[PDB]
RNA sequence: GGGGGGAACCUGGGGAACUGAAACAUCUCAGUACCCAGAGGAGAGGAAAGAGAAAUCGACUCCCUGAGUAGCGGCGAGCGA
RNA sequence: CUGUUGGGAAGCAGCGCCAGAGAGGGUGAAAGCCCCGUAGGCGAAAGGUGGGGGGAUAGGUGAGGGUACCCGAGUACCCCGUGGUUCGUGGAGCCAUGGGGGAAUCUGGGCGGACCACCGCCUAAGGCUAAGUACUCCGGGUGACCGAUAGCGCACCAGUACCGUGAGGGAAAGGUGAAAAGAACCCCGGGAGGGGAGUGAAAUAGAGCCUGAAACCGUGGGCUUACAAGCAGUCACGGCCCCGAGGGGUUGUGGCGUGCCUAUUGAAGCAUGAGCCGGCGACUCACGGUCGUGGGCGAGCUUAAGCCGUUGAGGCGGAGGCGUAGGGAAACCGAGUCCGAACAGGGCGCAGCGGCCGCAAAGUCCGCGGCCGUGGACCCGAAACCGGGC
RNA sequence: GUGGAGCCUGGGAGUGAGGGCGCGAGCGAUAACGUCCGCGUCCGAGCGCGGGAACAACCGAGACCGCCAGCUAAGGCCCCC
RNA sequence: GGAUGACCCCAGGCGGUAGGGGAGCGUUCCCGAUGCCGAUGAAGGCCGACCCGCGAGGGCGGCUGGAGGUAAGGGAAGUGC
RNA sequence: GGGCCUGACUGCGAGGCCUGCAAGCCGAGCAGGGGCGAAAGCCGGGCCUAGUGAACCGGUGGUCCCGUGUGGAAGGGCCAU
C-alpha cells in the first residue's frame, strides 16, 4: 500500500504557526522561519527563567541597601548581623518590610547592630 | 479464544530499525553511517571479508595445499560413513545398511563402516566395514558381524 | 542469488571440528638453503589463524 | 480427555477424545499468520526509473546553466519519476511447519471444547439443501443464530442448506483450518468430520 | 508458391562497451545490448556413432534437486557443469 | 409493506418474508426482499475451434540355413588454425570445422578425458515428429495494488499540443446538483460584470461551479509606533482593549540575547545551501550468509518441484538438504587421527537437571530483528566509452 | 578499593583531517594563531552556565524539570553594575 | 517492601557530536467487520485560553463540510521533509 | 694456538619474548644415530644485534599417496631444494 504525505505535514507545520503567533513578518507566517525563532525562544526561557531569580535578588538586595542606608549602615553589614542574631528572613520578605513595613524593617535593623 | 486474542509472545514480532527519519529518533540525517568516505556511499566498501586496502590480503599470503583435482574431475571411488555401536543401541535383530538409512544414521550412496564407540548390542549387523575395536566389541558383546563385498 | 565458495580459500585452509581456521605455515616455499632444521620442520606444521582473520575467512566459505 | 457433547436421535449422548490439554496462543497465533499471508496477491507493483517512459537524454548541460545538475526526467527526484524501493510482485507465502500446523489444528478445536462450544451430531435430520430447512434443524440443536457456527460436513446438500448464514461458516472436514475455527464462537461437526479430523491430527 | 506486417516470446548469422578485476592487457561484463535473416502460435530440440561405471540407463523438452558440488581461473576478480 | 425524521430512507420504529442467492454495484442517505445482478440453471441458424469420442485410410508383421551384395565421402581419420563445454594449452579427450592429406562397409567404424592393452557402450557423414516449455498486442477474473504531482507518457479528443531539418523528444488538462430545476422577467452597464426576482435541502453548489489548506493581496476593527541602535525573541513590570483574586490581545520601559542547515580544529560568521508556500522526494526487495530472538520437534529436524482439494481450506509429496565423527594432500584409519622408527612429544579431535517419568538440550524447521555477500542496493549528479540509426 | 569498575564470548558501530593550552624535546631564528613527537588537559561533543569588556579550548564549574528561597566558586564590591 | 509492573518508601544516576541500545507516536493498507459510528452530519478544513500525555500525539467543544469512517487486539509497508 | 672432528644433526618440542595480522626471536627437555672429553658435561653453526623477500607459476631429487571402466601411462600430491 502507498500512504502518501496526506494531512501530516500539514498538520505539523499548524502546530508550529500557532506557536509563533505575534512574531514580526515571516517568522510568524512562514513555518520555517517561525520554526527558526521558536528554537531560540525556547532557549531563552529556559535561560531567563534561571535569571529570573537573580534578577529579582538583585532588586530586593539594592531596596534593601537603600533601606539600610536610611538608619546608618549599608546593606553588607546588615546582612552580617542578621546572621549574627540568627535572622533568617529572605531578602524578598526584608525588601517587602522595607517598603510596606518600615517600622518592623527598623526593628530588623536594630537587631542587627546589637547582634555584632 | 477469538481473533482479538490472537497475539504473538513478547519478543517475537519486533520493530525494524528505520534511519534517516528525523533528529529524535538517534537516526537521522547520515542514518547511523558517520561522515563521508566510501562505507558511506551507496555502494558501499569492497568485501570486508577479503578486501585490506590494496595490500596482499591474508588468505593470498598463505600457500596452498593438496591435491586440488583436475579435468575431469572427481574420480568415483566408494565412500564410507561411519556409524558408532551407540547408534545401533535402538535396534533390534538385523541391522542392514537400508535401514540405518531410513532411521536417519546413514546417508544415501554411502558404504556402512561401524566405529567403536558406544556399547555393543547382541545384534547381526550388516556392513561394508568394521574397525578392529567395533569388531572386537560385537563378537564380545555376542552379535554377528556379516561383511560385504 | 546463493552465495558463492571462494575457492582460493577452500584450497588453503580447513576449518576444524570446533570452528578453527587451520593452515599451513608461510615462508618455506623456497631461499630454504641457508634455514635452520628447526626453522624448516616448525614451518611444516599447520598454525591456528588468528581469531579475527579466522571469521573472516569463514565467511568465504558458507557449505564447508 | 475432554468429554464432548453429541447430538442424536437418542439424545445428548457423549464422547471423549485426547485433545491437547495445554493450549498455545502464540503457535495458534503464528497458524493464522501463515494462513493469512500465503493468501496474499502479492499484485502491488510500481515502476522504476529504468522502466518509465522518458528518454535517457541529459535534459540540460551540466555545467554553467546555474540550475541544478541532471540526468533524464525519469530519475526519482522528479515529479513523474521512477519510484525508489516501491512494490514488486511478491510471494508472501512460507512453508509453516507441518507440525505446527497439525498442532494448531488441535490446539484451535481443543480450545472451543474446553469451552463447552463444541457439538457433534450424527446427522442433519430433515435438511435436503434448503436454508429452511437448516434454520429449523439448528434451532433444535440450540443454534439461534446468536452465536457464530463454523459448520463441518461432508453432506453438500447440509452445506447449502446453511452456507448463505450470515453467522455460518461452512467447511468440508478436508478444509478444517485454524483461521475459520478461531473466527467462530461455535464448532459444529459431523461425526463422520470428527473422525477424518482426528485422523488429522494423529 | 513467394514478397510485407505482428507487443513480447523463439531459432540462426553477426556481435560491443561502460563496468568488475579498487590501475590494466589475459579474464569480466557477455555471446549480454544491438544489427540481420527466419519461424510460428509457439519456436528450438528430439528417437543414441548418447551417457559413463551403475555388471547400469534408455529420444527430446521443461521444473525441482544434485550444487555453488565437480572443476575452470593473471588458481586473481570471478566463472560454473 | 407500514409509520416516522428528512429535499430524499435504504436511517429509526412495527410486523413480515427469501436464501443452492447475505459477491458486488446502483437507486435523493446506510436496502438480502426497488433496480442491475448473485446462487443455480438455459442457449446458436452462421462462422471459428475441436488435443476429447466415433469412423475411414496410409502404414504395420515369420523362422532358421547359406551368400558376403548393401548399410549415407572429399566423410571418417591424422595434422594445422579456431569455436563449444566447467575446461583460459592444460596430461586436453569429446562435439563442431576454415586449410592440407585422405579411408573402409560390420573381420566395417565412433566413444568411455593424452596414449596402449583389455573390457564394455554406441552405430556418424539424409529427413520429419505431437505433448509437457516461453511470451502477452488481445478477452476475462482477482488484488493487506494507485487514486489525478499517484496509477501507463495519456482517466480528459495524447504519442496530441509544442520542440527538433531529422532520427527523436514530449506535456498540461478529472469532479455543479438528487434532478438542469443551468436563474424568465426587471434594474445599472457598450459589453463584461453585478443587484433584485426565481430554482434548489444547500447558490461563497451559479457553471472562472464538491471540499477549498498555505504562500500571496485587500477592506474593517483593537493595541501600538515619528530621540530611536535591531538574529527581532525572551524574562519582568506597567498602560490600554477584550472575555467574565482568572485569562486572551497589544507593547512602553528595564534585563538577557551572534539565524537555520551543511562542512569543519574552529562559523553569527564576510564559507555551502535556501525568495516564500503547497505537493513529490532518499537505507528497500529477492536469494544466500551470520548472530540474536519467539515458537515447533529433538538424534533427529525438514521437505522441493509437483499432485489432489479449495475457490481467500487445506493436505499429500522424503527426491533432496542440514545434523548424527573426526583426522589426513591422499591411500586410509577411526574416538581417534596426522607428523614420526616411536608404544616419544605435539597439532587437530573425543565425555545435563530432578521424582522409568517429567524437565532441559545437540540439532533442525518456521516467524521476527540486526548486520554481511550478490544485484542500481540510501537517493540525486558527471566528464566519458560502446552499439544501431539520423 | 562494589565502580556506568574489571575479565570472558558474541552482535552493532563510528573513528583512522584534530585543535588550543601547560610541561618535556627535536625542527625553525632562545620566529609564527609554525611544525613534529612525549605526559596531561580542555574544546572537539560542554559555541550550555559565572568570570576574563567582547572571545571553542585562560580561571570557576560538568546544565533531568520547576521556585519572585538560601550558601558559595572564580571574579568582584566609586557610578554604568 | 509486595511477591512478581499493583503501588508506595529510601537512595543514587540522568551535558553530549559520530555511533550503540531501549520505549513510544502518527500515516496507508488487511483481519477484527454480513459488525460498529454516521444526514440528530463521515472524512477533510478552520478556531479553541479546555482535558489527557514527558513528548511525538490523543480527546472534547464551536464553526465549516456534505458521505463516508472504523475500536480493543494483532498483521503488512510506496510510512513522517 | 693445537688435537680429534661435522651437532652448519634427523624426528619433535614444555614454556615464553615480541606482536593488529602475517612474520620475527629464545628455548629446556625426550628419541634416533653421532662428535669431543677420564669425567662432569658440551654440541640442533658462527660473542650478539644487519647480510633479506609472503603468495602465485614453474624446475630438479626423492617418495610411491591419487591415477577419470580396469592394468599401466600422462599429469598431479607429499618431502627436500
Ligand atoms: N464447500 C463449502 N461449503 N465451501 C465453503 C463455502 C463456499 C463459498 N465461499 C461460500 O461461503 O458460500
Ligand atoms: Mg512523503
Ligand atoms: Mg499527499
Ligand atoms: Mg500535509
Ligand atoms: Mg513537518
Ligand atoms: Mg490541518
Ligand atoms: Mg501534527
Ligand atoms: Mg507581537
Ligand atoms: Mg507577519
Ligand atoms: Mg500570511
Ligand atoms: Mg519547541
Ligand atoms: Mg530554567
Ligand atoms: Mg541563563
Ligand atoms: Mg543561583
Ligand atoms: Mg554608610
Ligand atoms: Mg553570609
Ligand atoms: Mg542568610
Ligand atoms: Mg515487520
Ligand atoms: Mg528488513
Ligand atoms: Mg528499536
Ligand atoms: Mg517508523
Ligand atoms: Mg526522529
Ligand atoms: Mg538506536
Ligand atoms: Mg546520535
Ligand atoms: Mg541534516
Ligand atoms: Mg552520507
Ligand atoms: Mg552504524
Ligand atoms: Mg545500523
Ligand atoms: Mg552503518
Ligand atoms: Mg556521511
Ligand atoms: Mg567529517
Ligand atoms: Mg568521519
Ligand atoms: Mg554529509
Ligand atoms: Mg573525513
Ligand atoms: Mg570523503
Ligand atoms: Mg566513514
Ligand atoms: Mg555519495
Ligand atoms: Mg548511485
Ligand atoms: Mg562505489
Ligand atoms: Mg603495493
Ligand atoms: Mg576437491
Ligand atoms: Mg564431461
Ligand atoms: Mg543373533
Ligand atoms: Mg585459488
Ligand atoms: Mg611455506
Ligand atoms: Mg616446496
Ligand atoms: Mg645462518
Ligand atoms: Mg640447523
Ligand atoms: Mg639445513
Ligand atoms: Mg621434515
Ligand atoms: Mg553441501
Ligand atoms: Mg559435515
Ligand atoms: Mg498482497
Ligand atoms: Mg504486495
Ligand atoms: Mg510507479
Ligand atoms: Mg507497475
Ligand atoms: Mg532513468
Ligand atoms: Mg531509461
Ligand atoms: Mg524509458
Ligand atoms: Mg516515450
Ligand atoms: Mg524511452
Ligand atoms: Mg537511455
Ligand atoms: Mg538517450
Ligand atoms: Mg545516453
Ligand atoms: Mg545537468
Ligand atoms: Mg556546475
Ligand atoms: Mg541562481
Ligand atoms: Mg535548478
Ligand atoms: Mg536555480
Ligand atoms: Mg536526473
Ligand atoms: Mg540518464
Ligand atoms: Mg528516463
Ligand atoms: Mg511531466
Ligand atoms: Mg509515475
Ligand atoms: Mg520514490
Ligand atoms: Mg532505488
Ligand atoms: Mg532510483
Ligand atoms: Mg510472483
Ligand atoms: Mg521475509
Ligand atoms: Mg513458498
Ligand atoms: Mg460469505
Ligand atoms: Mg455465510
Ligand atoms: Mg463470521
Ligand atoms: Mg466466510
Ligand atoms: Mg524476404
Ligand atoms: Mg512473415
Ligand atoms: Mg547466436
Ligand atoms: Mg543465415
Ligand atoms: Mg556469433
Ligand atoms: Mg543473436
Ligand atoms: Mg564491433
Ligand atoms: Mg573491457
Ligand atoms: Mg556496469
Ligand atoms: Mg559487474
Ligand atoms: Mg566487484
Ligand atoms: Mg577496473
Ligand atoms: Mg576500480
Ligand atoms: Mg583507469
Ligand atoms: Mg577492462
Ligand atoms: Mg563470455
Ligand atoms: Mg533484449
Ligand atoms: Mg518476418
Ligand atoms: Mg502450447
Ligand atoms: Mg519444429
Ligand atoms: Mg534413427
Ligand atoms: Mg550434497
Ligand atoms: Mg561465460
Ligand atoms: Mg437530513
Ligand atoms: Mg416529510
Ligand atoms: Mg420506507
Ligand atoms: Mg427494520
Ligand atoms: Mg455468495
Ligand atoms: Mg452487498
Ligand atoms: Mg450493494
Ligand atoms: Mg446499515
Ligand atoms: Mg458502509
Ligand atoms: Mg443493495
Ligand atoms: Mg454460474
Ligand atoms: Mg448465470
Ligand atoms: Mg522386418
Ligand atoms: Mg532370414
Ligand atoms: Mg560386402
Ligand atoms: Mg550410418
Ligand atoms: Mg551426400
Ligand atoms: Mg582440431
Ligand atoms: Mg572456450
Ligand atoms: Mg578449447
Ligand atoms: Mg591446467
Ligand atoms: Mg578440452
Ligand atoms: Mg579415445
Ligand atoms: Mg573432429
Ligand atoms: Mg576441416
Ligand atoms: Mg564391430
Ligand atoms: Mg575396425
Ligand atoms: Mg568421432
Ligand atoms: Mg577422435
Ligand atoms: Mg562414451
Ligand atoms: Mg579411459
Ligand atoms: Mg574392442
Ligand atoms: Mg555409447
Ligand atoms: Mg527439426
Ligand atoms: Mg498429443
Ligand atoms: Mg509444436
Ligand atoms: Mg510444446
Ligand atoms: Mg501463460
Ligand atoms: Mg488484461
Ligand atoms: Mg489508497
Ligand atoms: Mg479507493
Ligand atoms: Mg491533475
Ligand atoms: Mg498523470
Ligand atoms: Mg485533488
Ligand atoms: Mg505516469
Ligand atoms: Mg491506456
Ligand atoms: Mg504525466
Ligand atoms: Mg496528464
Ligand atoms: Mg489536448
Ligand atoms: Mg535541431
Ligand atoms: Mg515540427
Ligand atoms: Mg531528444
Ligand atoms: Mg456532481
Ligand atoms: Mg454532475
Ligand atoms: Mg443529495
Ligand atoms: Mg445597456
Ligand atoms: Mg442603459
Ligand atoms: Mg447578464
Ligand atoms: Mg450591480
Ligand atoms: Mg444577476
Ligand atoms: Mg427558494
Ligand atoms: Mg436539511
Ligand atoms: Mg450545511
Ligand atoms: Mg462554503
Ligand atoms: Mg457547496
Ligand atoms: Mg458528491
Ligand atoms: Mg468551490
Ligand atoms: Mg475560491
Ligand atoms: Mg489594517
Ligand atoms: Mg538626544
Ligand atoms: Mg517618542
Ligand atoms: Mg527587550
Ligand atoms: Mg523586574
Ligand atoms: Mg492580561
Ligand atoms: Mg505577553
Ligand atoms: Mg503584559
Ligand atoms: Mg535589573
Ligand atoms: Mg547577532
Ligand atoms: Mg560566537
Ligand atoms: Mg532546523
Ligand atoms: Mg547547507
Ligand atoms: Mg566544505
Ligand atoms: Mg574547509
Ligand atoms: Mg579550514
Ligand atoms: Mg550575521
Ligand atoms: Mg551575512
Ligand atoms: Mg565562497
Ligand atoms: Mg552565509
Ligand atoms: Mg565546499
Ligand atoms: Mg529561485
Ligand atoms: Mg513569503
Ligand atoms: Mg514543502
Ligand atoms: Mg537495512
Ligand atoms: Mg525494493
Ligand atoms: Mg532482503
Ligand atoms: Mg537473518
Ligand atoms: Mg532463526
Ligand atoms: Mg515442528
Ligand atoms: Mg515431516
Ligand atoms: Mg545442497
Ligand atoms: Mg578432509
Ligand atoms: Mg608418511
Ligand atoms: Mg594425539
Ligand atoms: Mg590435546
Ligand atoms: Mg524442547
Ligand atoms: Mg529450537
Ligand atoms: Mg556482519
Ligand atoms: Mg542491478
Ligand atoms: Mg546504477
Ligand atoms: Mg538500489
Ligand atoms: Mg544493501
Ligand atoms: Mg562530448
Ligand atoms: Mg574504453
Ligand atoms: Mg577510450
Ligand atoms: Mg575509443
Ligand atoms: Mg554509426
Ligand atoms: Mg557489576
Ligand atoms: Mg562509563
Ligand atoms: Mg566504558
Ligand atoms: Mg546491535
Ligand atoms: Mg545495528
Ligand atoms: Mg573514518
Ligand atoms: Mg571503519
Ligand atoms: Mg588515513
Ligand atoms: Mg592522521
Ligand atoms: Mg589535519
Ligand atoms: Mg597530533
Ligand atoms: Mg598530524
Ligand atoms: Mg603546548
Ligand atoms: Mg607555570
Ligand atoms: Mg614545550
Ligand atoms: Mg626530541
Ligand atoms: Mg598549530
Ligand atoms: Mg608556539
Ligand atoms: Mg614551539
Ligand atoms: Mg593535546
Ligand atoms: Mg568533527
Ligand atoms: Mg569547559
Ligand atoms: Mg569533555
Ligand atoms: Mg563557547
Ligand atoms: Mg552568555
Ligand atoms: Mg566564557
Ligand atoms: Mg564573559
Ligand atoms: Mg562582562
Ligand atoms: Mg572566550
Ligand atoms: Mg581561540
Ligand atoms: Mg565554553
Ligand atoms: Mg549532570
Ligand atoms: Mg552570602
Ligand atoms: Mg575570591
Ligand atoms: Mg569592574
Ligand atoms: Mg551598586
Ligand atoms: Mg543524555
Ligand atoms: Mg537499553
Ligand atoms: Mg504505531
Ligand atoms: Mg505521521
Ligand atoms: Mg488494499
Ligand atoms: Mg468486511
Ligand atoms: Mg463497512
Ligand atoms: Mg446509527
Ligand atoms: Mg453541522
Ligand atoms: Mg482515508
Ligand atoms: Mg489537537
Ligand atoms: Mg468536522
Ligand atoms: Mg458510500
Ligand atoms: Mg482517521
Ligand atoms: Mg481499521
Ligand atoms: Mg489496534
Ligand atoms: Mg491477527
Ligand atoms: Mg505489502
Ligand atoms: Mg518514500
Ligand atoms: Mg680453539
Ligand atoms: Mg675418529
Ligand atoms: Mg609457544
Ligand atoms: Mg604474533
Ligand atoms: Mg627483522
Ligand atoms: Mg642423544
Ligand atoms: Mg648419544
Ligand atoms: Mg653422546
Ligand atoms: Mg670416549
Ligand atoms: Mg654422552
Ligand atoms: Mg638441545
Ligand atoms: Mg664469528
Ligand atoms: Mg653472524
Ligand atoms: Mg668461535
Ligand atoms: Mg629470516
Ligand atoms: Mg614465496
Ligand atoms: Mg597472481
Ligand atoms: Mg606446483
Ligand atoms: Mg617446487
Ligand atoms: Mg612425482
Ligand atoms: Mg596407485
Ligand atoms: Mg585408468
Ligand atoms: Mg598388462
Ligand atoms: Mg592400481
Ligand atoms: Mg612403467
Ligand atoms: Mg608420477
Ligand atoms: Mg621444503
Amino acid at each position: 500500500p502507498r500512504a502518501k504525505t496526506g494531512v501530516v505535514r500539514r498538520r505539523k507545520h499548524k502546530k508550529i504557526l500557532k506557536l509563533a503567533k505575534g512574531y514580526w513578518g515571516l517568522r510568524s507566517k512562514s513555518f520555517r522561519k517561525a520554526r527558526e525563532t521558536l528554537f531560540a525562544a525556547g532557549n531563552y526561557a529556559y535561560a531567563h527563567r534561571k535569571r529570573r531569580k537573580r534578577d529579582f535578588r538583585r532588586l530586593w538586595i539594592v531596596r534593601i541597601n537603600a533601606a539600610c542606608r536610611q538608619h546608618g549602615l549599608n546593606y553588607s553589614t546588615f546582612i552580617h548581623g542578621l546572621k549574627k542574631a540568627g535572622i533568617e528572613v529572605d531578602r524578598k520578605n526584608l525588601a517587602d518590610l522595607a517598603v510596606r513595613e518600615p517600622q518592623v524593617f527598623a526593628e530588623l535593623v536594630e537587631r542587627a547592630k546589637a547582634a555584632q | 479464544m477469538k481473533l482479538s486474542d490472537l497475539r504473538p509472545n513478547p519478543g517475537a514480532n519486533k520493530r525494524r530499525k528505520r534511519v534517516g527519519r528525523g533528529p529524535g529518533s538517534g537516526h537521522g540525517k547520515t542514518a547511523t553511517r558517520g561522515h563521508k568516505g566510501q562505507k558511506s556511499r551507496s555502494g558501499g566498501l569492497k568485501d570486508p571479508r577479503r578486501f585490506e586496502g590494496g595490500r596482499s590480503t591474508t588468505l593470498m599470503r598463505l600457500p596452498k595445499r593438496g591435491m586440488q583435482g583436475q579435468v575431469p574431475g572427481e574420480i568415483k571411488r566408494p565412500r564410507y560413513q561411519g556409524v558408532n555401536l551407540k547408534d545401533l543401541a535402538r535396534f533390534e535383530g538385523e541391522v542392514t545398511p537400508e535401514l540405518l538409512v531410513r532411521a536417519g544414521l546413514l546417508k544415501k550412496g554411502y558404504r556402512l563402516k561401524i566405529l567403536g564407540e558406544g556399547e555393543a548390542k547382541p545384534l547381526k549387523v550388516v556392513a561394508h566395514a568394521f574397525s578392529k575395536s567395533a569388531l572386537e566389541k560385537l563378537k564380545a558383546a555376542g552379535g554377528e558381524p556379516v561383511l560385504l563385498e | 542469488p546463493k552465495m558463492k565458495t571462494h575457492k582460493g580459500a577452500k584450497k588453503r585452509v580447513k576449518i576444524t571440528a570446533s570452528g578453527k581456521v587451520v593452515a599451513m605455515k608461510t615462508g618455506k616455499r623456497h631461499l630454504n638453503w641457508q634455514k635452520s632444521g628447526k626453522e624448516i620442520r616448525q614451518k611444516g606444521r599447520k598454525f591456528v589463524l588468528a581469531k579475527p582473520e579466522a571469521e573472516r575467512i569463514k565467511l568465504l566459505l558458507p557449505y564447508e | 480427555v475432554y468429554q464432548i457433547p453429541v447430538l442424536s436421535p437418542s439424545g445428548r449422548r457423549e464422547l471423549a477424545a485426547d485433545l491437547p490439554a495445554e493450549i498455545n496462543p502464540h503457535l495458534l497465533w503464528e497458524v493464522v499468520r501463515w494462513q493469512l499471508a500465503k493468501r496474499r496477491r502479492g499484485t502491488a507493483s510500481t515502476k522504476t526509473r529504468g522502466e518509465v517512459a522518458y528518454s535517457g537524454r541529459k535534459i540540460w548541460p551540466q555545467k554553467h546553466t546555474g540550475r541544478a545538475r541532471h540526468g533524464d526526467i525519469g530519475a526519482p527526484i522528479f515529479v513523474g519519476g521512477g519510484v525508489v524501493f516501491g512494490p514488486k510482485p511478491r510471494d508472501y507465502s512460507y512453508t509453516l511447519p507441518k507440525k505446527v500446523r497439525k498442532k494448531g489444528l488441535a490446539m484451535a478445536v481443543a480450545d472451543r471444547a474446553r469451552e463447552g462450544k463444541l457439538l457433534l451430531v450424527e446427522a442433519f435430520a430433515g435438511v435436503n439443501g434448503k436454508t429452511k430447512e437448516f434454520l429449523a434443524w439448528a434451532k433444535e440443536a440450540g443454534l439461534d443464530g446468536s452465536e457464530s457456527v463454523l459448520l463441518v460436513t461432508g453432506n453438500e446438500l447440509v452445506r447449502r442448506a446453511a452456507r448463505n448464514l450470515p453467522w455460518v461458516v461452512t467447511l468440508a472436514p478436508e478444509g478444517l483450518n485454524v483461521y475459520d475455527i478461531v473466527r467462530t464462537e461455535r464448532l459444529v461437526m459431523d461425526l463422520d468430520a470428527w473422525e477424518v479430523f482426528q485422523n488429522r491430527i494423529g
